[PDB]
RNA sequence: GAACGCCCCGCCGGCGGAUGCCUCGGCCCGGGCGGCGACGAAGAGCGCGGCGGAGCGCGAGACGCGGUGCGGACCCGCCCGCCCCGAGAAGCACCGACCCUCGAACGCAGCGCGCCCGGCGCCGCCGCCUCGGCGCCC
RNA sequence: GGCCCCGGGGGCGAAGGCGGCGCGCAGGCCCCGCCGGACCGGCCUCUGGUGCAGAUCUCGGCAGCAGUAGCGCUACUCCGCCCCCGGAGGACUGAGGGGGAGACGGGUUCCGCGGCGCCUGCAUCUGGCCGCGGGUGACUCGGGCCUAAGCGGCGGGUGAAG
RNA sequence: CGGCCCGAGGCGGCGGGGGCGACGGGCGGAACUUAAGCAUAUCAGUACGCCCCGGAGGAGAAACCAACCGGGAUUCCCCGUAGCGGCGAGCGACGCGGGAGGAGCCCGCCCCGAAGGCGCGCUGUGGGCGCCGCGAGGGGGCCCGAGGGCCCCGCCCGAGAGGGUGCAAGCCCCGUACGGCGGGCGAGUAGCGCUGCUUGAGCGUGCAGCGCGAAGGGAGGCGCGGCCCUUCCAAGGCUAAAUACGCCCCGGGACCGAUAGCGGACCAAGUAGCGCGAGCGAACGGUGAAAAGGACGCCCGGCCGCUCAAAAGACCUGAACCCGGCCGGCGCCGGCCCGCCGGCCCCGUCUCGAAACACGGACCGAGGAGCCA
């Protein structure tokens, strides 16, 4: 059970930093009357699990603000960069590999590939 | 005879993958026959067992009709009301005999959403067979 | 000794807090025949070389 | 007196836990691992022992970075990304 | 081994419809003394032998011919026998339901 | 003589783990694939479960969090929880995040300290700012 | 790999084990009774990691010997009632201590309650053993700082490199 | 005081570093061993140490081979003796021929001169297979703890590959066969002399140090000098394919079956344990269809009996060596019914010769040595 990230979604800044800080003080709470029940007990577990729901919602959102607020500069923070690995960042462009000389080009465009049958 | 080549026939790979299966083949392998009369209802030849389901068992020397209390998927069976080991006092607690899905025929099956849906589309899958044979 | 640098101090707190048997519960609950934890070590017979 | 008797003058410690490997293999004076040769920037590997060297390697460990990494191409959309990057 | 490379020609065979998988080759004399009055199949036709029919090289080398412009023929019967081979090819030659030869071209 | 010892005319017991049968394991061949890393790898340390030692897994959001699909009654013990034409347990696949200390390991050190209020490692390429020279000239 | 005349033998009892007869010059084979509780072959053709008394053979089990050889540090006794606890007696260690405390090494052995399956080469109601809870607080003590003998670093130098 | 030249500190963007028991490239580089000794030789241009990429890599479009009624870049596969050598022991290419695959090109030089990628550059830029899903068809009678067993009568079959189910199942259940989505031409160079390594390369196969050092030059498996002939253009660069391979995934097998097969089949093996350290490294698989994992009563652990087909009771079967209780009797061969008479040294081995005071062997089980190219 416990709070929805849905139910999380769409709501201020504020009204999840308090929820945070409520959910912080309870398993605080919560762990001070285990170390000193049924209902006591499962809401300890599904505490842990709303307090990580709730940081969960607060990085998204502040993932998708920052992402906007570096869409269109040339110099991107590496965090919000393409999912590539190492190898694939070095390798060239696939324009880069079949750029061809001039004198080559010319010669290319001259006779062009050709479908033809041969008998017998 | 087999045509397939990515499916193995080898005893060593068939036992293991019997054993060690996931949860949802498991359910699928613990499944039992409907009977003539559900049979001609729903259309359908087999369904996977579950609570709330009434069974006729035979074969075994167990025999008798009763409802699904318990399924037991890590043995593959099924703890049918009624059925049980003979016990000693006369006071002591029932103690059921496993039961094993393919030792019955289900009599009365247990409906819901999903249960309805899923067969309406088996029934539809079957019959694209039977349009294209 | 007395005179401990933290690191060690760690190293041996735990050896100390996995020394322990298998719960009785578990045992039930695992269904195991096996019982005792062969992990475990006495003071007397070791030589932990932490 | 070069057994038994010799045997009770040892209240030294010769090697430590290495930093790097984690063995109690540091030596304390020496400042350098006999096992895994730290703090050489690369790691101590012979091909007279493979027994050695299967005790310790790739893959004795979690391979957290490239288990993921190689699902994600086997079976996940990173090539499709590769060519999106290499248009 | 034997199946992949089959695998292998196929798979270009119908990426170059109706192309065939060989070009054409010249006939040559083989080396020895020994080998002396028998002829086989060379790399490459030379410049002289495509000067005799009028084509050059890269206009051959489009409609399918190996052009080897290191080969320098040895005689005139090379060339007379070589042109006739270019010549009943350009001949047997169509250029856009069509057949795709198989196997050496003119054996 | 009895008894001890020995052989077995047979009947029962011990100690030990051979033989027989079985096999979620090995080995050989062939086919795929050939996919790591300063955006922090491989590896190491420590910690994380309601009752939790080992191994798997995970990282202070810790025996896991979210999104999209599928699936459709369970969840090894004790407890909880779910249950329904959708209300959703087991399970599966992709994708988005979190990701403590050490380690090519990057303020110095390895567990102790700094300079400064952003932060503060080495090499190389291309640019740029500010500069030196009784080099050649003006 | 084949055959085994309506398609070879098997819970109406397979393989193996223990006794017994029969056949064969022999290697060996066949049957019966008891145990056991799921597989096994005769004939033709094919293949091999194909037959043990020995190797100071390897691994495992195990006999006689045999209830045998054996169990420094002066010492215990009576009663409550065990080598434990109490009281009374008799002794010892003898201030370079069988005393009181630190450094190194050990790593929880520390404490309280409980206990005797293992250990405590005799016993035990004892315990450094086993179970369950606990436990080490610094402005002034030490480490952190300084430098010793040393060790590392330094535009660079050298070496096929490391 | 400015320009150009040669340097210094800082800042920004970008790149490098480490990791792998194979395949691949570059270096350094043994000894055991064989020669029935041993130096050259061989082992071996191997082990091992250091460095470097990739999915392949390296090589590559003739300063080639040849001697023909001639071929024509590189790689790989089939095929087979010239020669080297205490001319001993040993070692050893290749062309021609048949196939797999096939692909060609440009910088400097020369002409234009900023036409260029314009904070640079005239000490020269630019041009000439995987993802989904359906899926046929057997009863009746005996008996068993249990029908996949026995008897008798049938169905499906593009499916009689197989796994499960309380005992041998096409028809009890998963699967199996039949289909859908994604789809004008290179200088401290070539060559030569001396020296060291390397090669089948032999008055030099390839490399290198040092000294000398060209113009038309290189090669033609025996040196030097001269004349010819045949055939190529070094000292600069790029390049697909046919080829090779561990880890991990997938399928198969006249392979092993728990002292075997990997060291490792067992919820926790490179684990427990051992060594200051480098490193060394085990043993341990199996109840039953179902845990039904042991009622009631009686003594004060035992006895009775209970579950189950059965205790199979900490577990399948349960041999030998060795031992305890009851019963019988007091070594091999042969005759006789049975305790007499006759014969009998401890095997294996080396050896002229073993019972030897020659050596190995307390007992028992399982393993254990002429196979392959
Ligand atoms: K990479
Ligand atoms: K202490
Ligand atoms: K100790
Ligand atoms: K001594
Ligand atoms: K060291
Ligand atoms: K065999
Ligand atoms: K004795
Ligand atoms: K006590
Ligand atoms: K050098
Ligand atoms: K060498
Ligand atoms: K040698
Ligand atoms: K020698
Ligand atoms: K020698
Ligand atoms: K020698
Ligand atoms: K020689
Ligand atoms: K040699
Ligand atoms: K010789
Ligand atoms: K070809
Ligand atoms: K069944
Ligand atoms: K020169
Ligand atoms: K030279
Ligand atoms: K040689
Ligand atoms: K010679
Ligand atoms: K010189
Ligand atoms: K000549
Ligand atoms: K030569
Ligand atoms: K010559
Ligand atoms: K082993
Ligand atoms: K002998
Ligand atoms: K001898
Ligand atoms: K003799
Ligand atoms: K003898
Ligand atoms: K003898
Ligand atoms: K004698
Ligand atoms: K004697
Ligand atoms: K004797
Ligand atoms: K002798
Ligand atoms: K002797
Ligand atoms: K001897
Ligand atoms: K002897
Ligand atoms: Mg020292
Ligand atoms: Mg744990
Ligand atoms: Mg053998
Ligand atoms: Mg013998
Ligand atoms: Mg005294
Ligand atoms: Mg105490
Ligand atoms: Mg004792
Ligand atoms: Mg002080
Ligand atoms: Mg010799
Ligand atoms: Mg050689
Ligand atoms: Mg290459
Ligand atoms: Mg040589
Ligand atoms: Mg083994
Ligand atoms: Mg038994
Ligand atoms: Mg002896
Ligand atoms: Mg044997």
């Amino acid at each position: 059970p416990g709070l929805k990230a849905k139910d999380l979604v769409g709501l201020s800044q504020e009204d999840l930093q308090r929820k945070l800080a409520d959910l912080k003080r309870e398993l605080l709470s919560l762990r001070t009357m285990k170390a000193t029940v049924p209902e006591r007990i499962a809401r300890f577990r599904v505490c842990k699990k709303d307090v990580a729901r709730v940081l969960t919602v607060i990085n998204q959102k502040a993932r998708d603000e920052a992402r906007a607020a570096f869409e269109g500069a040339e110099h991107i923070p590496k965090t919000f960069r393409p999912r590539l690995t190492h190898a694939m960042r070095c390798q060239l462009t696939e324009k880069q590999k079949r750029l061809l000389p001039s004198k080559l080009m010319k010669r290319k465009l001259q006779f062009p590939k050709l479908k033809y049958a041969v008998k017998v | 005879m087999k045509l397939n080549s990515a499916v193995t026939a080898s005893r060593r790979k068939c036992r293991k993958a019997y054993f060690t299966a996931n949860a949802e083949t498991r359910a699928k392998m613990m499944s039992s026959r409907l009977s003539k009369e559900l049979r001609a209802e729903h259309k359908i030849k087999t369904m996977p067992i579950r609570r709330g389901d009434i069974v006729e068992i035979f074969t075994g020397g167990h025999k008798g009709t009763g409802k699904v209390v318990e399924v037991r998927r890590r043995d593959y069976k099924i703890c049918v009301e009624g059925i049980n080991q003979k016990a000693r006092n006369p006071e002591a607690k029932p103690v059921p005999y496993p039961i094993h899905p393919s030792n019955c025929i289900i009599k009365e099956l247990y409906m819901n959403g999903s249960r309805y849906r899923a067969i309406k589309r088996r029934q539809e899958r079957n019959a694209e067979r039977l349009a294209r044979i | 000794t007395a005179n401990k640098t933290l690191s060690r101090k760690l190293r041996l707190a735990k050896k100390t807090k996995t020394n322990k048997n298998i719960p009785r519960w578990v045992i039930a609950k695992d269904h195991l025949k096996k019982t005792w934890n062969y992990k475990r070590h006495h003071w007397r017979r070791s030589h932990l070389k932490l | 007196s070069k057994g038994t008797a010799s045997f009770g003058k040892r209240h030294t410690r010769i090697h430590g836990s290495c930093r790097r490997c984690g063995k109690h293999s540091f030596h304390l004076q020496k400042h350098e691992c006999a096992s895994c040769g730290y703090p050489s920037a690369k790691m101590r590997r012979y091909n007279w022992s493979y027994k050695s060297l299967r005790r310790r390697t790739q893959g004795t460990g979690s391979m957290s970075h490239m288990r993921k990494v190689y699902r994600a191409y086997n079976s996940g959309t990173l090539k499709a990304n590769a060519r999106k990057y290499l248009a | 081994r034997k199946i992949r490379r089959r695998q292998t020609r196929l798979q270009k065979a119908k990426a170059i419809f109706p192309c065939p998988l060989q070009k054409l080759r010249p006939s040559v004399t083989r080396c020895s003394q020994k080998f002396n009055l028998t002829q086989r199949i060379g790399r490459g036709f030379t410049l002289r032998e495509l000067q005799g029919v009028g084509l050059s090289a890269g206009k051959a080398r489009q409609i399918g011919i190996a052009v080897d412009p290191r080969r320098k023929n040895k005689s005139e019967e090379s060339v007379a026998r070589n042109v006739a081979r270019l010549k009943e090819y350009l001949s047997k030659v169509t250029i856009f339901q069509a057949i795709q030869h198989q196997g050496v071209v003119m054996p």
